C-alpha cells in the first residue's frame, strides 16, 4: 500500500502460461480429402525458416489428397522402447594365472567406452533412468567352467579391494553377487543413483574452482554427478585358479526420461570421457557424388 | 505490424524493424525456482532491475571468409555490471536469458547467419592422440572465452564432433540479409540442478555461424559488424561469501 | 496388470508405456502462433 | 495480404509473391456440361486428377526487340501427359483452363506485357492477293504451333486484322515489372457447341505482347525469360476410339 | 461411405456461385452531390490496370 511497485509485480510473477499442450497420440495421423483451392492471400506453401519455426505445410493444403484411416503404430518410437534394449557397456579381463599374481579385476563404471550405446544415449543431454545390469562371464576361449565368482559394487568412497582374499570382500555393507561361471548371467536392477536430478553426458564446465591451465586442461567437462563408483570382480578362492576370464556387462535403460535433444555425433570417437576428434580427418556426414545435378 | 518489435527489460530497450519473431526456447518462460524443487535452505536474492537488463557485448566484424563465433553463458557476464558482481559474490546462480543478435546490411548484400543456443556446449580437442594422458584438450581461454567471445576453427562440426546440419534441433533462428536483420531467443534456465555456480559451469553457449557467406559487389560497405546483446531474466543468487573471480 | 515381485519400484519391468507427443515445443517454439495457411511475415 | 497467392490443382501448386489478382474470364467458373445442354448420349469420362494439373511449357526469352507470342488451346496439350492421351483417344473434348504466366525481373528493369485470351483466335494471311485461289494462307504450323508456341510478325494488328488497342475487351491482365511479376486467368469453356474436338478446333488462344519494351541498364541480367503454365479444369472427354494424333 | 474422397467432391461439384448479377437499367445513371473529402487511406483515384 505505501509503496506499490513492490506489490504490483509480486502478485504478477506467478506461473506464466506457456501453453504448448500435447495430446495422447495413439496412431499416426490420417489425412482428410482436399479439392483444389484457387484463392489469393492464403498461401500454406510460402514459409519463413528465419522464424526458427519449422514449416507447417501439411499434405491436404498443398496437393489434392484422399482420406486414409491410418492404422500404423507409433509405439516403437517412444524413447522408453528405444532404450529398452540391452547393449554392451564394459568388459573386464581377469587373468588369474601364475604370472599375474593379482587375482582381482576392477572396472570404473563408465558406459562411454563403447560407441554402440554411447551414440544413442548421447543424442539427449539430460537423462534420468533406472538400469538393468546383466553380467555374462566366460573364459578367454568362451568356455564355462564351474568356478564361483564374486562381483562387488564399490560406491564412491568405499575402500577398493587390494588382493584376491583381502578383507574388503567381506561385503558387510557393499552389495555383492555370488554366482557360478556355469549359471545364467547375473542380472540386477540399479536405480537412479546420481546426486543431481538427472545424468548429464555433457557438462560444459569444471568440477572445482581455481586456476585452470591452457596446455593440459584434463579436467574440463568431467562432471562428478556421472561417476557412480566401481565394479570389482574376483574368483572365490584362496589360491590361484589358472584361467583367463572375461566378464561382459550389458545395461538396459528402463523408466527413461530424456531432455534437451542433441545432434547425433558424426565424427568417430577417440576418447572415453572427452568428445575429441581430429581436424585432419573430418568425415563428412554425406557420401560424395559425382555432380550435384546427377542424383544416383 | 509483425516486423516492428520492441523489447524492454529493466532500464534498457531494444527496437527492431525487420526481425520477425521471438523464439521462446522449448516453449517455457524463465521463472523462479519453486519451493518444491529448491534444495538450498538459505534465502536467495532477486534484484530484478540491477541485473535484468540488456548488456551489449563488443562487435565482431563479419569478413568474407569468416568461420563463426561462440559465447558461453553466464561466462560473458562475470565481470560487467551488478550481474558480474553478484556472480562473483554468490555461489548458487540461476537465471534465464534473452539473446538478441543484430547484423544489418543493405538490400544489396547477401548472406545468412545461424544463431543458435547449445545447452552444455562442451568443446572438443582437435587431435588424433588416443591415449588420455597425451591427448589435446582445449585451453581455459578457448572454452571460457569471456566477454570477447571466441571464434571457431571448423564450424562444420561445431568444434564438438556433432555436425552443424542437425544443430537446427536447438533453439535457433536465421539472420537472412534479405528478410531480417536481427534474431532473438528467450531461453529459460536449463540445468539438471535447481541452482548452480556461475563461474565454473556455463549453462549453454551461443553460436553464430555464417552459413551463406557474405557477398557484395564493389563499392558497398565492407565493414559489416555483428552485435550481440543479452538480458538475464528472472535471476536469483544464493550462498554469499567473499568475491571469487574464478 | 503387470506385476513386481519386489517392494522396490525400480525393479518393475515396463510399469507404464505412454502415448504423449508434444512437437509444438521443438517445431513451433515461437512467441506469436503462426497460422498454418497465412503468410508468416 | 493480397500480393501473396497460392493456386493448387491436382498434384501441382503455384506460389506467387507479387501478382495481385485472379481474373475470372467473363465471371463464370469452369463447370461440367449440364444434361439440359448435352447432345452426346454416351457417358463421358472425368479423370479430374490425371489431367487437371499445371503443365509448364517451355520458356521464351524476352529480348529487347521482341514482338510477342501466341499459343492455341487445347493445342499445346495434345502430346503431353494424360491430357494429351485423352485428347488423342477421344473425339469430344470439353474443359476450361487456368493460365498463369510468370516473367520476373529486378526492381531496376522496366517493361510491360499484355497477357490476354482470344476466343477463336483466327489468324490471317499477310498478303495483298485478292483472288481466293492465289491468296496466302497461314501454314498449319503457323496456326497450330503446338507446345513450342509461335511468335508474331506484326502484333499491332494481332496477325488477325483487328487492332491491339481494343484487345483489352478480352479477358486480359498486365505484367508490369514495377508492380507484378505474373498474371493469371481462369477461363471457362467458350464454344457454340456442348463438346468439340480437341485436335481440329482450338477454343481460344493466349497472347503475350511486350507493349512497353524491356529496358535495363548495363550490368543487369539480360536473360529475362517468360514461362507459361496451364491447368485444364473440369475436363470431360467422350467418343472413345483408336488414337488419332491429327 | 467405404471410400469418401469420391463422395466429398461429387456433392461439392454443384453449380458454383459466380455472382455477377445485372439489374434493369432503364435510363442513364444520374449523379449524387459530393463535398470535399480530406481523408487519408481512402483513394478512389489510385487504380491498378
Ligand atoms: C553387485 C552389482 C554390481 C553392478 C551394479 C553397479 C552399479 C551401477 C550404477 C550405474 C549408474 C548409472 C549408469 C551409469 C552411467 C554412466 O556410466 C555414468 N554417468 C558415467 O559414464
Amino acid at each position: 500500500d505505501p509503496v506499490e511497485d513492490i506489490i504490483h509485480d509480486a502478485l504478477s510473477s506467478t506461473v506464466r502460461r506457456a501453453i504448448t499442450s500435447g495430446q495422447d497420440v495413439n496412431t499416426a495421423a490420417g489425412t482428410a480429402p482436399s479439392s483444389h483451392r484457387l484463392e489469393t492471400g492464403r498461401v500454406p506453401a510460402l514459409q519463413a525458416a528465419e522464424t526458427g519455426a519449422t514449416s507447417n505445410a501439411t499434405d491436404e493444403n498443398m496437393i489434392e489428397t484422399r482420406c486414409v484411416m491410418n492404422r500404423n503404430g507409433v509405439l516403437e518410437a517412444t524413447i522408453s522402447h528405444f532404450f529398452s534394449r540391452s547393449g554392451l557397456v564394459g568388459v573386464v579381463n581377469l587373468t588369474d594365472g601364475g604370472t599375474d599374481t593379482t587375482g582381482y579385476a576392477v572396472w570404473d563404471i563408465d558406459i562411454m567406452g563403447f560407441v554402440q550405446l554411447r551414440r544413442k544415449c548421447e543424442m539427449f543431454t539430460y537423462m534420468r533412468f533406472n538400469a538393468e545390469f546383466t553380467f555374462v562371464t566366460t573364459t578367454e576361449n568362451g568356455e564355462a567352467r564351474p568356478f564361483m565368482l564374486q562381483y562387488m559394487y564399490v560406491p564412491p568412497g568405499a575402500p577398493k579391494p587390494t588382493g584376491r582374499d583381502a578383507f574388503q570382500w567381506q561385503t558387510a555393507t557393499n552389495p555383492s553377487v555370488f554366482v557360478k561361471l556355469t549359471d545364467p548371467p547375473a542380472q540386477v536392477s540399479v536405480p537412479f543413483m546420481s546426486p543431481a536430478s538427472a545424468y548429464q553426458w555433457f557438462y560444459d564446465g569444471y568440477p572445482t574452482f581455481g586456476q585452470h591451465p591452457e596446455t593440459s586442461n584434463t579436467t574440463y567437462g568431467q562432471c562428478p554427478n556421472n561417476m557412480m563408483g566401481t565394479f570389482a570382480v574376483r574368483v572365490v578362492s584362496r589360491v590361484a585358479s589358472q584361467l583367463k576370464l572375461q566378464t561382459r556387462v550389458y545395461m538396459k535403460l528402463k523408466h527413461v526420461r530424456a531432455w534437451i535433444p542433441r545432434p547425433i555425433r558424426s565424427q568417430p570417437y577417440l576418447l572415453k570421457n572427452f568428445p575429441n576428434y581430429d581436424s585432419s580427418k573430418i568425415t563428412y556426414s554425406a557420401r560424395d557424388r559425382a555432380s550435384i545435378k546427377q542424383a544416383n | 505490424s509483425d516486423r516492428v518489435a520492441q523489447l524492454t527489460v529493466g532500464n534498457s530497450s531494444i527496437t527492431t524493424q525487420e526481425a520477425a519473431n521471438i523464439v521462446l526456447a522449448y516453449g517455457e518462460w524463465p521463472e523462479y525456482c519453486p519451493d518444491t524443487d529448491a534444495t538450498a535452505v538459505d534465502k536467495p536474492t532477486r534484484p530484478d532491475v540491477s541485473v535484468n537488463r540488456f548488456y551489449t557485448l563488443d562487435s565482431k566484424m563479419w569478413q568474407e571468409n569468416s568461420t563463426g563465433w561462440y559465447w558461453k553463458f553466464p561466462d560473458v557476464l562475470n565481470k560487467t555490471g551488478v550481474f558480474g558482481q553478484n556472480a562473483q559474490f554468490h555461489y548458487l546462480y540461476r537465471s534465464g536469458f534473452c539473446l538478441h543478435v543484430q547484423c544489418n546490411a543493405s538490400k544489396f548484400h547477401q548472406g545468412a547467419l545461424l544463431v543458435a543456443v547449445i545447452p552444455e556446449f562442451v568443446l572438443a580437442g582437435r587431435g588424433s592422440n588416443t591415449k588420455p594422458n597425451e591427448a589435446p584438450h582445449p585451453g581455459f581461454n578457448t572454452t571460457f572465452p569471456g566477454t570477447a567471445g571466441a571464434s571457431f576453427n571448423d564450424p562444420y562440426v561445431l568444434d564438438s564432433g556433432v555436425p552443424l546440419s542437425q544443430s537446427l534441433i536447438y533453439p535457433h533462428q536465421w539472420i537472412n540479409l534479405r528478410t531480417n536483420n536481427c534474431a532473438t531467443i528467450i531461453v529459460p534456465y536449463i540445468n539438471a540442478v535447481p541452482f548452480d555456480s556461475a563461474i565454473n559451469h556455463s549453462n549453454f553457449g551461443l553460436i553464430v555461424v555464417p552459413v551463406s557467406p557474405l557477398k557484395y559487389s564493389s563499392g558497398a560497405t565492407t565493414a559489416i559488424p555483428i552485435t550481440v546483446t543479452i538480458a538475464p531474466l528472472n535471476s536469483e543468487f544464493g550462498g554469499l561469501r567473499q568475491a571469487v573471480s574464478q | 496388470t503387470n506385476i513386481n515381485y519386489y517392494k522396490d519400484s525400480y525393479a518393475a519391468s515396463a510399469s507404464r508405456q505412454d502415448f504423449t507427443q508434444d512437437p509444438k515445443k521443438f517445431t513451433q517454439p515461437v512467441l506469436d502462433s503462426i497460422r498454418e495457411l497465412s503468410a508468416p511475415l
